């Protein structure tokens, strides 16, 4: 070889040092009582209203959110139509005269409930998965994204887009966020199999759950009691925690007998505490008792049910939909 | 070791400890509006706290309606303290149980001992640069603060 | 003092029920058999306990070659309890 | 073609699995990576991954440099390494099996060295004295979660899957017995489908049992014993007289 | 009585000729009087 | 043949070899778990030469030279500490007034609490 | 790594080197896990390092300054006796003790004089040097247990152990050999053979 | 680096026009020191191959601004050399003629080689490549594994 | 032990006549080995143990070998179908 | 009491390992080693009674008795050729014995 | 101490080959006992290291290499050498291996040569032998499923046909042959056959690979002059078609079996 | 471990009072716990 044809030589390494490459390539529920006319496209996520539910919110696909009553009428009071692409979550603020809503155009959105207005918008250089606000403070929000962040904002924040502060300590995607309902506290789940649980505004989990054969849990939730949440792992099975200040598993509150592996299935709770419910991928609306981890029913409502909610006061109700759209009320 | 672990049965450690805080804590509630409390705080303290005997935390942590005026620290039986030199709205009481023997059963140099020793780490036992610190001694039957 | 009252220790069963709730492990055989099959809801439980049973049968079946009578009935009555087994397992 | 392609990463880093078993005692043992303190509860579990020949086989690092050993976690369908594997991403053929045709007497094709005598359990990697191409199939009823099936529908799952893995000279499904028996044109196939199909399920995507295929034991393949059938036998005989006949020819025309 | 008997024959050291030494170090085996001693002849 | 030095490592290296050899699992460390009994009957050597290198009162933070297994099993201090006899008396000397003046000046001695964690 | 290849996870090392069983152990299990003076040597010779390390820890933490240092490494190197329980398998180390006793009396009515009592005396190279002089002597011995017992470990024990004649011993192979010599000469001149 | 101490001098002028780079080779460092936990034994070989780049980097770094950019003092040179941001004696290979693009002391320490030969990477790429042209195949050599050079010889 | 060794005999024709009956019943259990105390314990069925073989003499024992091997295997059938 | 050939291998290995459990224990026992070699020519497995014999002659080789049982044995079962090897083998190392001559 | 004995055929054709020595490296693959380890590579850069599997009084026992336990002057394996000798000696020679590891130690010790081992070990008998060698070359529901079966039907040009039946199956021919010849003739196919009934099923892939296959020469298809015939099978085929049990599939083969004697 | 051994260990999340708690709860299910007759060694007091 002449010199300049190793001049050439060394030019084709992939890399400016000895690292470089030579390498090629480059009570129980009983039967169905109505149905709303829900998002043609499917529905992805509902909620009631926080302290009292006598409005049902909405959000899925055809890129639009749109609110429902509960009595008197049943029809829709006000549609929402500043999205480009399918909702993600939706969440009430605690004092309800405002609503969070997250899409996978990369905009989380917060609206005013009775008004529909945008009060701030939110522009992410990643796919939010969830949104979450304080007990204690309407103002504060945050928000759990796919390049596993998890973003802290006050609204009256304008410093920074109002970016407070962020977390890190998650290996891959954020799937569900919870605050504890004395607000303090929050807890997170991950694509990377482990959930933890964060002071709020302090950049460390104060404890972390794993073990060798946990799978990965796509939603999170608290039982009405507040001593203990709750979560609906991918193996088919949900499981319960304490929210007592050891964090420990409780051993014999396992939930199986439900398809939840592939979809974000929604698991809910009784407001009398004592059952729980979610969804399935051929249409089973599964319920069990709480007390005992007893299965209790399900029921063969006319495809996934991603989405399932409990109203407060209105003992043996509740309402679910998915992919049909319809959103049916038991 | 048979014997004092016959004598010590049944966690007797412990539930000496737990019936002194309350005790203490019930008396100082019959007497919350004499010195001014606005609230007496049993602690919920780690088990092995009776028996952690190299480090400490508040038994019963008090709280103050207005500031209290407070000594520097003197023991329980010491009359001329003066209050005039510092000033607080929070102050703890510690419980501390030892079983003595002939070369120490002087609980007073003891409870002077471990609160000048524990109150002056470079990170802090207690919630409040301020309280009292009472001993009882198991082995001898004596009790200081 | 023996192996059965050191096995029975306070630490011994709270690693046993700290070994239950963190990993699932329960040897079986320390554990009264439940008397009646139908309050067993987990098909791999009621299994395990149909394993209790049948390793039962085969220690018996090991003494019977008052004696024969005795052991007849209690064989014939673990064999019953067998059947209930599988048919809670099978239902 | 395998050929045509860089081989595809079976399985991230962060995917796989702990190395930590599932507990069956009370103390985990840092030496033997094992439960110390008891022993109940079953070691065998169902495989969370199932190789797929056509999707996941593709080129390598070995292809390049010359190796002749199969990847051992390529069949078990969980290679983290992909086309960065130092061993072969492919189902054994004919070539690979020339090349292997020195070293398969006291090797598998994984590159493990044989034993003299079989497990008792006639599990594991097998005998240089035997050169036996047939598996056991066992534990077919864990591997189907107790799904009640008919005979010949087994048969057919077993012919499905252990065809994709090598050429095949006889399947056999025993109803009595409840358990099959494959063997292989070559021993580097039996070799390698062994470690391929072991602890599976014969599940499908269409059975209703699919989405608890994870919760029993899976198939039970081990090697399997001589034939005791005597048509096979004299089938055996035969076969050894043509092998006999054909190495005089080596020995005649070498001396 | 059966465990207690007579020694009929001793132990042959043939046996333990049979197999090497596993390396165990014996501290009356470390060096000690390292040199011979000779006559004067 | 030839001979050349010891090369000397980064210790980032040596601090990332005792991090990943915490739990040893993994089949992968099937012979560093051997290599660590052996290491054993070592200790005593290793543990004399880090304390006889131990920093003396008037030094805060000694750097110190370190022969290692690449497994991680051992680490030996592999230095001397040499010393000026004259000079080592007179820092012993200044070392002794300064305590004797200490334990004279602070009101209040606090002593340390073993062991320390 | 050792504890645990030898089977006994029912006895747990602290961080402290202090060896606990974490549970009361059969009699099977008191024979097997029966570990002997060469571990416990190591042990104990592990702990003392690790109290001296701790202190030095606490230092560049900041939580202690030099002087309690000095004072701490001092009170470490007197107080083995307490600290260490290193005597229990080696007695010997009682001269060790010794002199750290008889040096600390000389240092501190050297260093105390008009100071008078309290904590403070950190002048610690007599002490160490005791006990890196102990360590001298100490090495090739542990080197030789340690090893025994790795070799039993990795290798196996010996078939063939010869016992010797000691005092316990002596009675019964005197009768051995006595019984031998009166059945040689019997048949030797018996002439039926 | 050599912690800051009483024992250490202050900085020469300079050091803090070019801290900020050496800030972020000690934050690389900083993040490829932990306990990633690695399954396999060929990916925990690569991680402790990272450190070595990061050596290399940092010293290389230092050297070219020295010895070949002469942007640096003698003064602020010997300072980096006594706190140990740089390599003293890899520096002192680069130096030297055949070896100016040297990846780490170990690839030439022949005396602990089994054969009493250097590291494969210090072959020239051209040699194996004709070796294996000669033998009819590709190279085999990608990674060497004391620190995953892939090729040190100053034609390349 | 002459009370342990009835015992012993016990269980063994239990497990014996247990697999008879399940011979009648035509699900043929094979009869289990027993269990080895020590890793390196020995099953005398499975070979010739410590195998001394005469020495050859000067005579050819051929023809004789052949006629005990067929006696063997002629016993085994016999044992095997007659018991 | 034997009715197949797996019951008669159970058989054979119990008397076997009690045999060879005894000759391991007490090895000059001669009177055992002949009465294990006449159970293995019960079993007509003369390949193993051959072998027991050698062992014997191994432990003790001037035991007239152990010699003649053994030429006996051949004898009894045709084999004569053996049986000369083992004579001539028998009167080879022991000449002066005349019993040896005489068989 | 004897030298290792490895075999050309291992050490391949370089000049020259570094060998790395370890003593009681290794424990021996059929005596167990611990053993002088070799080891080695054919070349510097080749990836794969042979090294001694069995010690050198075992291989000169069976008259082995230590490498690959072929034999070291015929390079074939033990069982297939021993089966040769036994057809040219008429009283049989087999290497009887221990299986109690006691047995296992002690055979490895005694100097004496096993199976063909000795026939082996000098050349005069091996020669000997291929000498010899030369002149041996020298020298119930089955009236249910026989209407699913296609028997009553021909081979035919006109009717597209994706599914074949395949009878009078040799039970010898392995599944593997079968599949080969068909490729042969297409130039390039999912089969069952069951041996237990010699019948099977042949599927192609879609209707221009079966119309090729019927364009080549009920049918017939070749193996070894084994006479595999071919009928069309319109109606799909499964596993259930020869029977559910062996029983049921050797009732079908007697059935097909004196058909077959009548269609001929 | 010595047969007089004084310290045992205990996890550093081991509370005594709820451990004798659920070991009470758990003993209640223990066979050997329950069984009729606790064995023992004895001399026979008495010729019978
Ligand atoms: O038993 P000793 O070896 O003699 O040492 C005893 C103490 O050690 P400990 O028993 O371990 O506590 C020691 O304090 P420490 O070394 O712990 O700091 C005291 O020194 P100082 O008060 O600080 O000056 C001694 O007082 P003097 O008598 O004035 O030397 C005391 O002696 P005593 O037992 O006769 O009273
Ligand atoms: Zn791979
Ligand atoms: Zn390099
Ligand atoms: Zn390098
Ligand atoms: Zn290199
Ligand atoms: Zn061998
Ligand atoms: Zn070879």
């Amino acid at each position: 070889f002449t010199k300049s044809e190793l001049k050439r030589r060394r030019k084709t390494r992939k890399g400016d040092g000895p690292w470089g490459s030579w390498s090629s390539s480059d009570y129980l529920p009983k039967k169905v009582i109505r149905n709303y006319p829900g998002h043609p496209e499917g529905t992805t996520a509902l909620k009631f209203l926080p302290k009292t539910g006598h409005l049902i919110l909405s959000g899925g696909n055809d890129h639009t959110i749109k609110i429902w009553d509960f009595y008197h009428d049943y029809e829709c009071l006000r549609d929402f139509q500043g999205h480009n692409k399918p909702i993600k979550a939706l969440r009430f603020t605690e004092d309800c005269q405002s609503f969070l809503s997250s899409s996978f155009d990369r905009s989380v959105k917060i609206w005013d409930t009775e008004t529909g207005k945008v009060k701030t918008r939110l522009h992410l250089n990643s796919t939010p998965a969830d949104v979450e606000s304080r007990p204690t403070n309407p103002h504060e929000f945050i928000v759990g994204l796919s390049n596993s962040k998890i973003l802290h904002y006050d609204d009256r924040v304008s410093e920074n887009q109002g970016l407070v502060q962020t977390y890190d300590h998650h290996l891959s995607s954020i799937l569900a966020l919870k605050y504890f309902p004395d607000g303090s506290k929050f807890i997170s789940s991950s694509e990377d199999k482990t959930v933890r649980i964060w002071e709020n505004q302090i950049n460390v989990p104060i404890k972390q759950i794993s073990d060798t054969a946990q799978h990965s849990m796509p939603f999170l939730n608290v039982h009405p009691s507040q001593n203990y949440f709750c979560a609906q792992s991918m193996d088919n099975r949900i499981y319960s925690f304490s929210l007592k200040p050891k964090y420990k598993r409780h051993p014999k509150k396992i939930f199986k007998g439900h398809s939840s592996a592939g979809y974000g299935i929604s698991l809910a709770f009784s407001g009398d505490g004592r059952y729980i419910c979610s969804g399935d991928s051929k249409s089973r609306l599964f319920t069990w008792d709480w007390n005992t981890s007893r299965l209790l029913n399900n029921i063969k409502i006319p495809k996934p049910i991603t989405q399932v909610d409990w109203h407060p006061q209105e003992t043996s109700k509740v309402i679910c939909s998915g992919a049909a759209g319809k959103i049916y009320v038991c | 070791k048979i014997s004092l672990i016959q004598i010590f049965r049944a966690h007797l450690w412990q539930k000496i400890h737990e019936s002194i805080v309350f005790d203490i804590c019930q008396i100082l509630d019959g007497e919350l509006d004499v010195l001014q409390i606005e609230s007496v705080t049993k602690e919920t303290v780690h088990p092995r706290k009776s028996y952690k005997m190299n480090s400490s935390a508040a038994d019963i942590t008090m709280e103050s309606v207005h500031e209290w005026e407070v000594s520097k620290p003197s023991l329980l039986h010491e009359t001329n303290d003066s209050f005039k030199g510092l000033i607080t709205n929070k102050m703890w009481f510690d419980v501390q149980l030892r079983y003595g023997d002939y070369d120490s059963h002087d609980i007073s140099r003891y409870v002077r001992a471990k609160f000048l020793d524990y109150t002056t780490d470079n990170v802090s036992m207690y919630p409040s640069p301020t309280g009292v610190m009472i001993g009882i001694d198991l082995a001898y039957n004596m009790y200081d603060a | 003092s023996r192996n059965v009252d050191k096995a029975n220790s306070v630490l011994v069963r709270f690693q046993e029920q700290q070994a239950e709730s963190a990993g699932g492990y329960k040897d079986y055989s320390r554990y009264q058999r439940p008397r009646n099959v139908s309050k067993v809801k987990s098909i791999k439980e009621a299994n395990e306990w149909k394993r209790q049973v049948s390793k039962e049968i085969k220690q018996k079946s090991t003494r019977i070659y008052m004696q024969i009578a005795e052991l007849n009935d209690e064989l014939n009555n673990l064999f019953k309890e067998w059947k209930r087994w599988q048919w809670h397992i099978d239902h | 073609s395998w050929r045509d392609k860089s081989a595809k990463v079976q399985v991230k880093e962060s995917e796989l699995p702990s190395s930590i078993p599932a507990q069956t005692g009370l103390t985990f043992n840092i030496w033997y990576n094992k439960w110390s303190q008891g022993f109940a509860g079953n070691t065998r579990f169902v495989s969370p991954f199932a190789l797929q020949p056509q999707l996941h086989s593709g080129k390598t690092r070995g292809d390049n440099d010359g190796q002749l050993f199969f990847c051992l976690f390529f069949a078990k369908g969980m290679c983290c390494l992909g086309p960065k594997c130092e061993y072969l991403h492919h189902i054994p053929d004919e070539e690979d099996i020339g090349k292997l045709a020195l070293r398969t007497e006291v090797l598998d094709c994984f590159g493990r060295e044989k034993f003299a005598d079989y497990r008792e359990d006639m599990g594991g990697i097998g005998s240089f004295r035997k050169k036996n191409k047939t598996l056991y199939v066992g534990g077919i009823d864990g591997a189907l979660n107790s799904k009640h099936l008919k005979p010949a529908q087994i048969e057919s799952r077993i012919r499905f899957v252990f065809s994709r893995l090598g050429d095949i000279d006889r399947i056999r499904y025993v109803e009595s017995k409840n358990c099959g028996f494959v063997k292989f044109k070559y021993q580097a196939n039996a070799e390698f489908a062994k470690e391929a199909m072991s602890n599976q399920t014969l599940l499908l995507p269409s059975d209703k049992e699919w989405d608890d295929r994870r919760e029993g034991t899976g198939l039970l393949v081990k090697w399997a014993n001589e034939d005791p059938d005597p048509a096979a036998q004299k089938r055996l005989q035969e076969e050894l007289k043509l092998e006999s006949l054909n190495m005089m020819v080596h020995l005649i025309n070498n001396n | 009585t059966t465990s207690h008997r007579p020694q009929l024959e001793a132990r042959s050291g043939a046996k333990a000729a049979a197999y090497t030494p596993t390396g165990i170090e014996h501290a009356r085996l470390l060096p000690g009087h390292t040199t011979l001693k000779y006559r004067k002849f | 043949n030839l001979y050349t030095p010891k090369a000397e490592m980064p210790p980032e290296h040596l601090r990332k070899i005792i991090n990943t050899h915490s739990d040893m699992a993994s089949k992968m460390y099937n012979t560093d778990k051997k290599a660590f009994l052996g290491a054993l009957k070592y200790l005593p050597h290793a543990i004399l030469k880090l304390l006889e290198n131990m920093p003396h009162p008037w030094e805060q933070a000694k750097e110190v030279k370190v022969l290692y297994h690449t497994s991680g099993a051992i680490t030996f201090v592999n230095e001397t500490p040499r010393v000026i006899e004259p000079v080592y008396t007179a820092q012993w000397s200044a070392t002794w007034i300064a305590m004797r003046r200490e334990k004279r000046d602070r009101t209040h001695f606090k002593r340390m609490r073993f062991p320390p964690f | 790594l050792l504890i645990h290849r030898k089977g006994l996870t029912y006895l747990h090392l602290d961080y402290n080197f202090n060896l606990k069983p974490t549970k009361t152990l059969t009699t099977k299990e008191r024979k097997k896990s029966r570990l002997g003076n060469s571990f416990h040597l190591m042990r104990e010779l592990l702990k003392m390092m690790k109290l001296i390390v701790d202190t030095h820890v606490q230092f560049r933490l900041g939580n202690v300054d030099a002087f309690q240092l000095a004072d701490g490494i001092h009170y470490i190197l007197n107080h083995i006796g307490q600290l260490t329980g290193i005597y229990r398998y080696k007695y010997k180390v009682m001269h060790q003790i010794r002199a750290c006793k008889d040096l600390k009396h000389i240092i501190y009515y050297k260093f105390n004089k008009n100071l008078g009592k309290g904590p403070g005396c950190g002048f610690w190279q007599p002490a160490w040097r005791v006990w890196l002089n102990f360590l001298r002597g100490t090495i090739p011995l542990l080197e030789r247990y340690i090893g025994n017992l790795i070799t039993r470990q990795f290798e196996g024990r010996s078939n063939e152990i010869v016992k010797t004649t000691t005092k316990q011993r002596l009675d019964a192979y005197y009768d051995l050999e006595l019984r031998n010599s009166v059945m040689d000469d019997i048949l030797e001149m018996m002439p039926e053979s | 680096p050599r912690i800051k101490t009483r024992r250490s001098k202050p900085a020469p002028d300079g050091f803090e026009k070019i801290k900020p780079t050496l800030t972020d080779f000690e934050i690389q460092l900083r993040d490829a020191q932990k306990d990633k936990s690695s399954k396999l034994a060929a990916k925990s070989n690569e991680q402790l191959w990272e450190i070595m780049q990061l050596h290399h980097q940092r010293s290389r770094y230092i050297y070219t601004l020295y010895y070949k950019r002469k942007a640096i003092s003698k003064d602020l040179y010997d300072w980096l050399i006594k706190e140990k941001y740089a390599d003293k004696l890899l520096i002192a290979k680069w130096r030297k003629t055949g070896y100016e693009k040297l990846c780490c002391l170990r690839c030439i320490q022949k005396n602990e080689t089994n054969n009493g030969s250097t590291c494969i990477c210090r072959v020239p790429r051209a040699q194996l490549e004709e070796e294996a042209r000669k033998k009819g195949t590709q190279v085999s050599f990608h990674q060497c594994v004391h620190c995953g050079c892939r090729g040190c010889a100053s034609t390349d | 032990k002459i009370r342990e060794r009835m015992l012993e005999e016990s269980k063994r024709i239990a497990e014996l006549q247990k697999r008879r009956e399940l011979k009648q019943a035509g699900i043929n259990v094979a009869i289990k080995k027993p269990k080895k105390k020590y890793g390196t314990d020995i099953d005398y069925n499975e070979d010739i143990v410590y195998e001394q073989a005469p020495m050859p003499g000067i005579y050819d024992t051929s023809t004789e070998d052949r006629q005990i091997k067929k006696k063997f295997e002629q016993f085994e059938r016999k044992v095997n179908r007659k018991g | 009491d034997i009715l197949d050939l797996e019951e008669l291998r159970e058989y054979q290995r119990r008397k076997r390992t009690e045999y060879e459990g005894y000759l391991k224990r007490n090895r000059l026992d001669m009177g055992q080693w002949i009465r294990y070699a006449q159970f293995e020519i019960e079993q007509h497995d003369m390949r193993r009674a051959r072998s027991i014999f050698e062992r014997a002659l191994l432990v003790d080789s001037s035991f007239i008795p152990l010699w003649i049982r053994y030429i006996d044995a051949e004898l009894k079962v045709k084999c004569i050729n053996h049986a000369r090897n083992l004579m001539n083998r028998a009167i080879s190392t022991l000449p002066r014995v005349d019993k040896l001559w005489y068989k | 101490e004897p030298p290792p004995n490895i075999c050309e055929q291992c050490l391949g054709d370089e000049a020259n080959i570094r060998m790395t020595k370890i003593p009681q490296g290794s424990e021996c693959k059929i005596c167990t006992l611990p053993f002088t380890l070799y080891h080695f590579k054919t070349s510097k850069r080749s990836n794969n290291i042979i090294k001694t599997l069995i010690c050198v009084r075992c291989a000169t026992q069976r008259n082995i290499c230590q490498c690959c336990m072929l034999d070291s002057r015929w390079h074939i394996p033990i069982q297939l050498r021993d089966h040769l000798i036994s057809l040219v000696n008429e009283e049989n020679v087999m290497t009887e291996e221990a299986k109690n590891d006691m047995m296992k130690r002690f055979l490895s010790l005694k100097n004496v040569k096993l199976g063909g081992a000795q026939i082996t070990s000098d050349p005069s008998e091996a020669d000997n032998i291929v000498d010899k060698l030369k002149n041996i070359l020298l020298r119930v529901d089955i009236s249910h499923i026989l209407k699913k079966l296609p028997l009553n039907e021909s081979f035919l040009k006109n009717p597209s046909t994706k599914s074949f039946f395949l009878y009078n199956i040799d039970a010898s021919i392995p599944e593997w042959k079968i599949t080969d010849t068909v490729s042969q003739l297409l130039g390039i196919l999912s089969l069952i056959v069951n041996h237990k009934a010699k019948c099977g099923g042949l599927r192609f892939q879609s209707s221009e690979l079966g119309e090729r296959f019927v364009s080549k020469i009920r049918g017939v298809l070749l193996i070894d002059r084994f006479r595999i015939f071919i009928i069309p099978w319109s109606s799909g085929f499964s596993a259930a078609s020869f029977g559910t049990n062996t029983a049921e599939n050797i009732k079908l083969s007697l059935s097909l079996n004196k058909l077959i004697q009548l269609e001929l | 471990s010595e047969r007089k051994a004084i310290n045992k260990y205990y996890p550093p999340d081991y509370n005594p009072l709820e451990a004798e708690k659920l070991s009470r709860k758990m003993a209640k299910k223990l066979k050997t716990m329950n069984k009729s007759h606790a064995s023992i060694r004895l001399m026979t007091p008495f010729s019978m």
